[PDB]
């Protein structure tokens, strides 16, 4: 390599200047490595160059790394690599890239393909849905031969080099060397790295609808495994590459396909269109706005700025979102530390308006929509041969819903699969089944938002109110609060409503969010010895006066009374429990029972 | 000139506050408006309004998102790019920025960038969704007059 | 073998320990 080095060469007294800022970052992240490690009684080798830095003062040393980067990945990892231990050698893993910086128009959707920029570099965004297994893989053993005390070195390369056209190895373990010496190997002293294959859908919002939404994958390595959860919107960007043999094959291959695109990057990164950071400057504007004694009623109509009152429905999502603790019992059971509201209605009075908006706002709850399949809670064991022999559990829709929320639609208006489908998944906090494999018992801490119709009209004051939709009331025992919205005709209240659909045609969501996922990770006070003495007396009345009036209350529902004024400190943000927390509680219960 | 295209261009925005307190209020009650205060402020009074003082009433907030963000994304290529969903003028906004301010930094970055983006429309002129067609949106009167004069000179020249 | 069969210049051999096994012969008479 002597033409095809020299432009390499160039470059490694150039770039030195770009990381001016980066040469105390590369050692200074190693030396605590050499410290921890030393002094017990842990990060990878990331080096994120900026492209602004090398596009600021060099054109033919950056055209390269968009046009043709295949030649010029491995220069810039052999001047990195040489100036770690020029840096720091004395005490007794390449430091491949991240590259991250601006592209300049190469956010290619992957709904449309290249045709110029094969093997280019490339920016894509989507959503995964796959999540493939884990699986070790060497890249380098270490013979030895026992005879003679002497060792050997031998590197097996695959496609994972990602940019050279190596002839490959396909071989084990090639023992018994041109010696007479039975062959060993220090596996200890071998080196490996791992594997996971993950598939990108995509986003279905900018897509146009004249297709359903097309996939392609990407490999990754070690520093990036097990950061993706199956729903969340990543971004990553990566090198083009295609492999494998095809067309010109021994025989016989008419009209197959031989190119399958992979992609082999870097950088993989979430976006929220938990990286929230704040200064001391907003982090203080919110003690600031938690020192008023009005914002629990200001945070309320300040959620859904397009609908006219229920202020006992506004203040109970918003009490909901957020959630309460639960402290689980030292070998015993935990109780429901969730919280699981109900809606119904008589139709067209936006019940189902509310139920989406929610989902903009969900920071990482992903809902469905309740269509009648078995798979709400489970997997039935689809496996799809995991690539050729192993059978895994792919999870249907319950590890999004941990420590989130989750909302479904017609209720009523299901087959007998998914009522008997919530009703273990509501007492208990997780499900387990063997249906072709093995029991295994994960864990989702989640919470349901229903919606349903009641069936015969304008029926709900004739009647009974109980029994009323019927279905099974161990799901109504197992819920609390059973809104039921009414719609009377009021000659102000729909002259009030005239305009304001008309003004719609044309203290904000941000500092909303803000909020509740700081207030997540905050006290918790549980105790005050007089306001849970208020509580009884609040309860015991109505104890005797459950069958004098319409509703018949359970014991079940003094855990509900604790819970809501439980999270109402937490709007708060105070270790003290209040007083004033065992009013709101009375009255919101008093107008879902009267 | 009576501006048939500008003063529009003119009727857009800024981010910005003050120095001191006035009770001129038109934006509601509480007619001191208290100092330091984001106001969004339009063109024509704060052109102005940041040159009488000494020390002037108003405080020029940058937005710096056209200072910044997109200065390095107009550095890299510019064959298709956000010209418009930013700024619905970028050009005489760039213009009455540089008479108050007067930086040469920026004065340099967009003397690359109209030859380049020309260099598309000499040679891309012989003869969807919501936005989408804005990567050609202030580019209307640039090139259209000039559109019409390769139209007519073939029709001259064929039969 | 050409190509690398020559490995680097370890500094842990097994026959520095392997007479550091040779001395497990009656030493440790505390337990
Ligand atoms: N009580 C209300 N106040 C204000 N706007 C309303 C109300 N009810 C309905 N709307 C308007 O109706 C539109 C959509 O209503 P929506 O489709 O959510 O009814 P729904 O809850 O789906 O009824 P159902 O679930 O019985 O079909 C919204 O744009 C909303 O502005």
């Amino acid at each position: 390599p002597d033409a095809v080095f020299g432009d390499r060469v160039r470059r490694f007294q150039e770039f030195l200047d770009t990381f001016t800022s980066y040469r105390d970052s590369v050692r200074s992240i190693q030396v605590y490595n050499s410290n921890n490690a030393a002094n017990y009684n842990i990060l990878p080798h990331r080096i994120i160059i900026s492209l602004d830095d090398l596009r600021e003062f060099d054109r033919s040393f950056w055209s390269g790394i968009l046009v043709e980067p295949a030649y010029f990945i491995p220069p810039a990892e052999k001047a990195l690599t040489d100036l770690a231990d020029s840096m720091d050698d004395v005490p007794h893993h390449p430091w491949k890239l991240s590259f991250k910086g601006s592209f300049g128009a190469h956010a290619l959707s992957p709904r449309t393909l290249t045709a110029q920029h094969l093997n280019k570099l490339v920016s894509v965004e989507g959503i995964v849905t796959k999540t493939s297994l884990v699986r070790p893989k060497l890249i380098r053993s270490v013979h030895y031969a026992a005879k003679t005390g002497r060792f050997h070195y031998r590197d097996y390369t695959d496609a994972t080099t990602t940019l050279t056209t190596r002839i490959p190895t396909p071989a084990i373990y090639p023992t018994e060397d041109t010696e007479g010496n039975k062959l060993t190997t220090e596996y200890g002293y071998s080196t490996f790295i791992d594997h996971q294959r993950i598939t990108v859908q995509e986003m279905p919002e900018m897509a146009p609808a004249g297709q359903l939404p097309r996939s392609i994958d990407v490999i990754l390595d070690d520093d990036l495994v097990d950061k993706t959860k199956p729903g969340d919107r990543v971004n990553v960007v990566g090198v083009f590459k295609s492999l494998g043999a095809g067309g010109m094959n021994q025989s016989n291959s008419n009209t197959l396909i031989g190119f399958k695109t992979l992609i082999l990057g870097n950088t993989v990164y979430p976006l929220h269109a938990a990286r929230q950071m704040l200064t001391d400057f907003d982090i203080r504007n919110i003690n600031k706005l938690s020192k008023k004694k009005d914002i629990f009623d200001i945070l309320s109509q300040s959620l859904a700025p397009s609908i006219y009152g229920h202020d006992h429905i506004k203040k109970a999502i918003l009490l909901m979102l957020m959630g309460g603790v639960e402290k689980n019992l030292e070998n015993g059971s935990h109780l429901r530390g969730d919280i699981n509201i109900l809606m119904v209605g008589d139709p067209s009075t936006a019940k189902s308006q509310l139920l989406r908006f929610v989902l903009n706002t969900a920071s990482l709850a992903i809902a469905t929509t309740g269509r009648g399949s078995s798979g709400v809670g489970l997997t039935a064991a689809v496996t799809t041969d995991r690539e050729t022999g192993e059978r895994r559990l792919e999870a249907g829709a319950m590890v999004l819903a941990d420590r989130g929320v989750v909302c479904i639609d017609e209720f009523d208006k299901m087959t007998d699969v998914d009522r008997v489908a919530i009703h273990e998944v509501m007492e208990q906090q997780t499900v387990t089944i063997a249906k072709a494999g093995i029991h295994t018992t994960l864990n989702a801490r989640c919470s349901v938002i229903a919606a349903a119709n009641p069936v015969f009209g304008q029926y709900d004051v004739n009647r009974d109110p109980h029994q009323n939709i019927a279905l099974p009331d161990s799901l109504l025992s197992r819920f609390d609060l059973l809104f039921v919205v009414t719609d009377d005709i009021n000659e102000i209240r729909d002259r009030s409503i005239s305009e304001h659909v008309l003004r719609t045609h044309r203290v904000t969501i941000p500092f909303l969010r803000k909020y509740v996922q700081y207030a997540k990770e905050r006290v918790i006070p549980q105790l005050t010895q007089e306001a849970i003495n208020v509580i009884v007396k609040n309860y015991t009345d109505l104890r005797n006066d459950d069958n004098t009036k319409k509703s018949p209350i359970t014991a079940r529902t003094l855990e509900t009374l604790i819970r809501l004024a439980t999270a109402h400190a937490k709007v708060r943000l105070s270790k003290t429990v209040n007083k004033v927390d065992a009013k709101v509680a009375a009255n919101l219960l008093r107008f879902a029972l009267l | 000139y009576y501006d048939i295209d500008d003063v529009l261009a003119d009727g857009t925005e800024f981010p910005c506050k003050f120095q001191y307190d006035i009770p001129g209020l038109g934006y509601n009650p509480g007619r001191p408006i208290t100092k330091n205060t984001k106001l969004s402020l339009p063109l024509w009074l704060a052109r102005i309004l940041a040159i009488v003082g000494p020390v002037p009433f108003v405080e020029l907030l940058p937005p710096d998102m056209f200072s910044t963000k997109v200065m390095n994304a107009i550095k890299t290529d510019p064959v298709a790019l956000d010209l418009h969903s930013i700024n619905s003028h970028f050009f005489s906004l760039a213009i009455k920025w540089i008479m108050l301010f007067s930086e040469k930094e920026l004065a340099n970055v967009v003397s690359e960038l109209l030859l380049q983006r020309a260099q598309e429309l000499n040679h891309h002129a012989s003869s969807t969704s919501t936005f989408l067609l804005k990567l050609e949106e202030m580019e209307k009167e640039i090139y259209k007059k000039s559109h019409e004069s390769y139209k007519d000179t073939k029709r001259w020249m064929f039969k | 073998m050409s190509a690398a069969l020559p490995s680097i210049q370890l500094p842990v051999d097994y026959n520095n320990l392997f007479n550091e096994i040779t001395d497990f012969l009656v030493t440790f008479k505390q337990d």
